[PDB]
């Protein structure tokens, strides 16, 4: 109740920098809560710069897929659906 | 070269207005302290130290490529607040009245 | 030719520095200071660094000298003295300057000199990286890494910086 | 220090794909997923050896597998892929958005006569493992011995004797 | 440093910066990366009385990658060669 | 070195010759202290864009940060010392002799 | 170990005994700082501020 | 000043010491010099006057161009190594810059000649800081790069600092130049066994820093920054004048006081190495600074110097200044001799 | 809207980035002749220019190490003509 009327007594006086407070919060608090902020770093990772260089096979790698069509290896499957 | 003769083009077009602009026929025969505010020195050091900030802030869009976004994020938002802290510093500090 | 248009711009930025060491009056010395750091930019712009160069620009001439002219203008002058009209500015830009030719006179002839230390004279392009096919800018993704590897700089470059603030409001205060 | 070996200039000579950027970019997508194992398999040699005279060998199979890929395009869809690739060509930046419909002719037309599937999103960028009968490299930066260390100490912690015997001290 | 807060805690402050060998952005390696890595190795743990010694062929290396002094010397020399026999017309440039 | 080194290396001496040799206006001064930073910024930049140093490439920035907020203060104290004789001459800073 | 300012090992070596000679005189010095405390603010040297 | 600023102030003072004594990257070691710099102008600006605007300039102008000498150093280090790792550098020439930058930075001589205006163009209380806390700085860096070190070159240096610092303050009467000079001379004692022994350079900084401390805070005690004014403490605190007496005898190097332990611990390491004429000019040199020590004892304490009739309106009120570790500080700088073998807790 | 406009460029960027991929085989080996018949051929005129030099060996190495090292600029075009030079040295910096 204080605090309400506080807040009720800058936005009449200075609703520009009650306006920036409030902004500024949401910046800081909403990648906390949002459920799209994890995205954000897959995509960054799925993204290749640089070439992906080849293993050498020891027959021992039965999660390393021998072609790029094979079965094996990460998906981005999510991302075009996405 | 093309942007260098893009530059020299724009400055050397500029000096020939600028010398034919001071030149025509006329048809005629016949170091101390100024008193100027500290405050406005104020403003120019006040504008100096974040315009260093606004360079650091360049990179963001980069920046936001990264990986390690949860790093990035929290040191981005860490420098603007600080340019805000000072901000807010030289406000209380009467230091942007001009009376 | 155009293979030595870095040494050419060096030889250039060398004057400009014997312009302002030779200290006219500030007003002429900024300008010496401005006309260097525009060529100061151009030589880091040739070696690949587009981004270092235009902050040179931005915040050297645009920002730090700006400043510098604009106290000039309030606190030291506001007619500048006539240039050269002092002897020791004229000796000094005179000695800078022949040294500076005697030097570029003879690299140039011999391809290579020596003042005090040796130096080559083929050329700064011989010096320069061979294969390069990368699809990104690794200047700028080296200083784009200043959020994710430097936590550290990015604390005390900060921290610094509204220290600087703090400091200049109490010096400035009387 | 010594000389250093280089091939001759016919150890060097190979047909090459003498093509435009364009037209590599057009048959990129199904290029990478037919030319895969001789590429990786010079890939690999690269990164293990660190040196271009020693998978001289590797590198002429990749040409070979070029050609082959490209004279078997021209031998089925050559005006497709034109169309296409001169698409591609048209663009500043050779953006693949802007060809999709004639993309999707030349995609068919490999499909349909060649039995060739577009490798999907993420495909050409993963990890894959190769065999190769080539001996994994000993000694690939050709580095020296390394110094040995100094004799690492080891025993039991005893008191000073007779203490720090610093002049007249006597602890 | 003078106090190692940084083993001692565990934290990198600025050992990330401090050789171009280390870890970089995409893997993007420096032109003497491979120099620089020699001569780190046998340097390691001996100490820099013994490594001046020591390791002195890979420092010798190493420098020569970072300013190419002997190489632009040697083709400082070629060129000398040329641009003289050109003058007593003994010798032609290839096509 | 490299021929650039060499120009580089010498606008640096002199900037700092030009510092020690003052002359009357504390700003000229000033200006030479800039300049020292100039030449040091393009010769980092030089070496650290040659070797492909890719994490050094923030280092120019930095050295251009905190120089420039070190050229503030100086600013500062010299238009303090003009507001007191109102010149910036270095001969009226002689009282603590 | 580094920047430690007994690392595990010295563990091994007896401790200081209470009754150090040395030990005395350290605490000799601190009883001397309790004595120039007093006497620099002016209280009574001997008996003033025990606690302290 | 805001008493919160003023803790902010002194913070990042502190803090920029910090950085350069635990960073392992040269750049890191610049921007710690330079974050120290920049929070010590308001210290020294902060009771504006012009003598106070002049020190500060002063102060500026030589800090300020040993830091550019100091990144010069750095980026030549650079260009043969290929490295930013703070140790013994790769170039006799950056070596020389480098060294030359701290020498500057410590004030020694030749490079001495800023230290004596700016400590008395300032308060106490900032000259305690500024010939204090500020030498750990530039002395950590020394202590880490001394194997690239020229002897010749430090050794002049430290020559040279006892033989200036030990003539200079023959002339002063004024107490912040008699201590701006006592630092000269002690930073020379400091370098001359860095090649040798550093251990024995942080002995003698620690042992300096206790006693110059000491007598600081003695003189902001009564307010004294003249020999004069210092000569009527007889007359309000006698017990001061005895304190002072043997703090001075002890930054004298008199046996059996702590002063005596570092100029000894030197003298033993330099004759460990065959070094024999060095220490002896040393100590005799030394004995110029025992001289305008005893000159203070003479006017302080051992004699009763003529009083002022408004000095009675004094006796009838309490000393309040804070005072703070002066009983600790002083008994360290006076009573430690006998447990000088603790020397290798630094080693 | 900007959020999906965003993501369909970053899956636009993907696909570009893995033609990218797919070809860097090929360019990787033609890059590998391409250095090497140059180096071959300043061997060649360096056989012949210091043919008889006292005491110059030809092709020698100014390394210790025998490990491969990739030529710089002035060993590859260092006798070449000039337009080549610029064009292989500064080329690239100067199209913008
Ligand atoms: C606790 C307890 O109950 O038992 C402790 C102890 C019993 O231990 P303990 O195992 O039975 O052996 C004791 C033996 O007496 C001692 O056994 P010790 O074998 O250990 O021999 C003592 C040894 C132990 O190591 C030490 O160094 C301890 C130092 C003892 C204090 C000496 C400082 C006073 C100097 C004399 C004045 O001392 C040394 O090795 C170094 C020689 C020290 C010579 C003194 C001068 C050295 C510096 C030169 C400048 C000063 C000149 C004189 C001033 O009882 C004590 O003797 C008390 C210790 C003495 C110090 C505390 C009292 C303060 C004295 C103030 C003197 C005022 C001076 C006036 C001017
Ligand atoms: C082995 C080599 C040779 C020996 C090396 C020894 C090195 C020195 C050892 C440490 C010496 C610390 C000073 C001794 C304590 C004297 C102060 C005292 O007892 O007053 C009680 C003190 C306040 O007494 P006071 O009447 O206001 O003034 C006392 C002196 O005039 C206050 O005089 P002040 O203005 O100089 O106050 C300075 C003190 C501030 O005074 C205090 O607040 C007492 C702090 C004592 C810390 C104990 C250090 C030892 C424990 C290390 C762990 O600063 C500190 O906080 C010291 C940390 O009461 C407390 O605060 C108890 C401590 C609560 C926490
Ligand atoms: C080894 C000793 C090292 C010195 C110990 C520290 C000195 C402590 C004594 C002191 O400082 O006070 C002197 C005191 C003066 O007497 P008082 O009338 O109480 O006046 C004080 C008003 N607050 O005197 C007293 O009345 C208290 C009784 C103790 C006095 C000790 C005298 C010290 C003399 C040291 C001389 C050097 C010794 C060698
Ligand atoms: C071991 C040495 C311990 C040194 C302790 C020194 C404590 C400070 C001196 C005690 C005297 C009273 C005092 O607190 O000093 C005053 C000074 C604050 O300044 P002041 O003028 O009193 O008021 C400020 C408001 N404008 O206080 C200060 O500004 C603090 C300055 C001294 C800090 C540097 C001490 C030397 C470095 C210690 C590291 C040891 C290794
Ligand atoms: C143990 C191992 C270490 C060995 C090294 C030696 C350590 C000793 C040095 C300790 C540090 C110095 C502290 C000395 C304590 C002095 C306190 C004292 O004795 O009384 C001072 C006296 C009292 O004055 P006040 O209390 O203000 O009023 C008196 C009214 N009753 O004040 C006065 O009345 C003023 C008297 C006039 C001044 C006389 C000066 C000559 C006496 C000086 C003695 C101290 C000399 C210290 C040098 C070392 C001695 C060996
Ligand atoms: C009798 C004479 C002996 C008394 C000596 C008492 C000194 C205080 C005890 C500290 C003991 C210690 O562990 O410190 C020693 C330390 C070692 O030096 P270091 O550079 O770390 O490397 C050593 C390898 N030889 O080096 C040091 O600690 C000494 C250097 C002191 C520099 C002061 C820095 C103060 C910074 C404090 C920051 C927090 C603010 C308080
Ligand atoms: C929500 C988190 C988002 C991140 C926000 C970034 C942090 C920025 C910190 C700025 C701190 C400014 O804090 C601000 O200080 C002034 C002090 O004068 C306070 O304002 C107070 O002082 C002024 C004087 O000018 C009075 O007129 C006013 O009546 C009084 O309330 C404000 O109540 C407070 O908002
Ligand atoms: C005066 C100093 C002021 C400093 C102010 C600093 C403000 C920092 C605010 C946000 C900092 C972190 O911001 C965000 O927080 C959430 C918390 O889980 C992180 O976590 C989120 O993303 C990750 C990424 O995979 C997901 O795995 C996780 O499920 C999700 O919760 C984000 O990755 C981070 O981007
Ligand atoms: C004036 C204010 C003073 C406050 C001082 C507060 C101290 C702040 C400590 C900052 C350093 C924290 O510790 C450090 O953080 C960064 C980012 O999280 C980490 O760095 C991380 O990001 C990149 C990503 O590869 C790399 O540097 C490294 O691979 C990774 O670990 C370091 O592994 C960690 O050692
Ligand atoms: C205050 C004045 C500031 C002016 C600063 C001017 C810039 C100084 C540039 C120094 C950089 C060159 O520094 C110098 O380079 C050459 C090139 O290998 C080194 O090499 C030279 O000395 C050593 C001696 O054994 C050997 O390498 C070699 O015999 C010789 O050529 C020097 O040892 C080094 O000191």
């Amino acid at each position: 109740e204080r605090v309400a009327a506080f807040l009720k007594n800058v936005w009449a006086k200075e609703p520009v920098l009650v306006a920036s407070f409030a902004i500024a919060g949401l910046a800081v608090i909403l990648p906390t809560l949002s459920p799209y902020t994890k995205y954000s770093l897959m995509i960054n990772r799925a993204t290749p710069y640089n070439y992906p260089v080849p293993l050498r096979d020891d027959g021992n790698m039965p999660d390393v897929p021998s072609h790029p069509q094979d079965p094996q290896g990460p998906s981005l499957e999510w991302l075009k659906r996405l | 070269m093309n942007l260098m003769l893009a530059l020299l083009t724009n400055f050397t077009l500029a000096t020939l207005l600028v010398i034919i602009a001071f030149w025509l026929p006329q048809l005629n025969v016949y170091s101390a302290r100024l008193p100027f505010s500290m405050k406005f020195f104020l403003v120019a050091i006040t504008f100096l130290l974040f315009d260093l900030e606004i360079a650091l802030l360049l990179p963001l869009p980069w920046a936001s490529q990264t990986a390690n976004l949860n790093t990035m994020l929290t040191m981005a938002l860490f420098l603007i607040i600080l340019l805000a802290v000072s901000l807010a510093y030289e406000w209380t500090q009467k230091g942007l009245e001009w009376t | 030719m155009m293979l030595y248009i870095v040494f050419i711009l060096s030889v250039i930025f060398v004057m400009g520095f014997v312009g302002f060491s030779s200290k006219p009056s500030p007003i002429y010395g900024g300008l010496g200071l401005i006309v260097s750091g525009g060529v100061g930019c151009g030589i880091v712009l040739n070696f690949g660094g587009s981004f270092l160069g235009l902050m040179v620009f931005l915040i050297y001439l645009g920002g730090m000298m700006v400043v510098f002219g604009y106290t000039t203008a309030m606190a030291t002058e506001q007619y500048p003295e006539i240039w050269l009209s002092n002897k020791a500015v004229l000796g000094a830009f005179v000695t800078g300057l022949l040294m500076e030719f005697f030097m570029v006179y003879y690299v140039l002839k011999d391809k290579e000199v020596e003042v005090v230390f040796e130096f080559n004279g083929l050329g700064d392009w011989v010096i320069y990286d061979t294969g390069d096919s990368g699809f990104f800018s690794e200047e700028a993704m080296g200083i784009a890494a200043l959020y994710s590897y430097g936590t550290w700089l990015v604390i005390v470059t900060g921290w610094s910086l509204l220290i600087g603030v703090v400091v200049i409001m109490e010096i400035t205060r009387g | 220090p010594g000389i250093v070996e280089l091939p001759s200039l016919e150890d060097l000579k190979v047909q090459e794909v003498k093509v435009s950027s364009s037209v590599l970019k057009a048959a990129a997508h199904h290029y990478g997923a037919q030319c895969d194992k001789p590429n990786k398999e010079f890939m690999l040699c690269r990164w293990e050896e660190k040196d271009p005279r020693r998978c001289l060998e590797e590198g002429k199979l990749v040409n070979q597998c070029a050609l082959e890929f490209f004279r078997q395009i021209k031998r089925h869809c050559a005006e497709p892929f034109t169309e296409y690739w001169t698409c591609i060509d048209y663009s500043g930046l050779q953006l693949f958005r802007r060809c999709r419909k004639q993309q999707a002719q030349f995609d068919e037309c490999v499909l349909d006569k060649l039995g060739w599937v577009r490798p999907d999103l993420g495909d050409l960028s993963k990890v894959t493992k190769v065999k190769t009968d080539r001996p994994l490299p000993e000694n690939p930066y050709h580095s020296r011995a390394r110094p040995e260390p100094n004799p690492e100490v080891e025993g039991d912690l005893k008191p000073a004797r007779h203490g720090s015997r610093l002049f007249f001290w006597t602890m | 440093p003078f106090f190692d807060v940084q083993k001692r805690l565990g934290v990198d402050l600025d050992r990330w910066m401090t050789i171009q060998s280390a870890e970089q952005p995409h893997k993007i390696p420096s032109r003497c990366h491979a120099f620089e890595k020699e001569w780190i190795e046998c340097a390691h743990g001996i100490g820099s009385i013994r490594a001046e010694k020591e390791c002195k062929i890979e420092f010798e290396d190493f420098r020569e990658c970072l300013l190419r002094q002997k190489t632009m010397k040697r083709l400082h020399a070629i060129r000398r060669q040329r641009e003289k026999l050109i003058k007593e017309g003994k010798y032609t440039p290839p096509p | 070195m490299s021929m650039v080194y060499m120009n580089i290396m010498m606008a640096f001496t002199v900037s700092l010759v030009g510092l020690l040799m003052y002359r009357s206006h504390l700003m000229s001064s000033l200006l030479c202290l800039e300049g020292m930073m100039l030449s040091l910024f393009v010769m980092a930049a030089l070496t650290i864009l040659n070797s492909h140093f890719t994490l050094a490439s923030m280092m120019p920035i930095i050295l251009l940060v905190f120089a420039a907020c070190e050229a503030a203060l100086g600013l500062s104290l010299l238009v303090m010392v003009s507001n007191t004789y109102g010149t910036d001459y270095v001969q009226n800073l002689n009282l603590l002799q | 170990a580094t920047f430690q300012f007994l690392p595990d090992e010295a563990r091994s070596l007896p401790p200081p005994k209470l009754t150090d000679p040395r030990l005395a005189f350290v605490g000799f010095l601190g009883y001397c700082s309790g004595l120039i405390d007093n006497a620099i603010r002016r209280r009574p040297v001997l008996l003033a501020g025990l606690h302290r | 000043m805001n008493p919160i600023i003023f803790i902010i102030i002194l913070l990042t003072i502190m803090l920029g010491t910090i950085i350069v004594m635990i960073s392992s990257h040269w750049l890191l070691v610049w921007i710690g010099f330079e974050m120290n710099m920049l929070a010590i102008i308001p210290i020294m600006m902060k009771n504006h006057n012009p003598r106070a605007t002049e020190a500060s300039t002063k102060y500026f102008l030589t800090q300020s161009t040993a830091s550019m000498l100091l990144m010069m150093a750095v980026i030549i280090n650079l260009m043969f190594s290929g490295q930013w790792t703070v140790m013994k550098l790769f170039n006799p020439m950056a070596s020389m810059l480098m060294t030359m930058a701290l020498a500057m930075k410590l004030g020694m001589a030749p490079f001495h000649f800023w230290v004596p205006e700016v400590t008395q163009g300032i308060p106490l209380s900032s000259g305690l800081i500024l010939l204090t806390w500020q030498k750990l700085a530039p002395m950590s860096v020394l202590y880490q790069i001394f194997p690239s070190i020229n002897l010749n070159l430090i050794l002049t240096l430290s020559v040279l600092s006892i033989l200036i610092g030990g003539w200079g303050g023959l002339n002063q009467t004024q107490l912040r130049k008699i201590m701006a000079y006592s630092s000269i001379a002690h930073m020379g004692w400091m370098t001359a066994v860095l090649p040798y022994n550093p251990t024995m350079t942080l002995l003698n900084l620690i042992i300096y820093i206790i006693m110059t401390s000491t007598m600081f805070t003695m003189f902001m005690a009564n307010s004294t920054t003249t020999t004069l004014s210092l000569s009527h403490t007889w007359n309000k605190t006698p017990i001061m004048t005895v304190l002072i007496l043997a703090t001075l005898l002890s930054m004298g190097g008199l046996p059996p006081l702590s002063g005596f332990m570092p100029k000894w611990m030197i003298i033993q390491e330099m004759t460990k190495n065959n070094s024999i004429i060095l220490p002896t000019f040393m100590a005799i040199t030394a004995l110029l600074n025992l001289y305008f020590y005893m000159r203070l004892t003479y006017s302080t304490t051992l004699t009763m110097f003529p009083s002022t009739n408004n000095m009675k309106m004094k006796w009838q009120f309490p000393l309040m200044k804070k005072m703070t570790f002066l009983p600790t500080m002083v008994v360290l700088s006076t009573m430690m001799l006998p447990l000088t073998p603790m020397l290798s807790v630094l080693e | 809207s900007m959020m999906k406009w965003n993501r369909e460029r970053r899956r636009l960027q993907i696909e570009d980035f893995e033609a990218r991929i797919a070809l860097m085989p090929l360019l990787q080996a033609e890059k590998d002749r391409r250095v090497l018949q140059m180096l071959r051929e300043n061997l060649e005129e360096e056989a012949t220019v210091m043919k008889d030099v006292p005491g110059w060996k030809v092709g020698e190495s100014v390394f210790h190490t025998t490990r491969w090292v990739t030529p710089m600029m002035g060993e590859l075009y260092g006798l070449r003509a000039s337009e080549e030079v610029l064009s292989a040295t500064y080329g690239f910096i100067w199209y913008t």
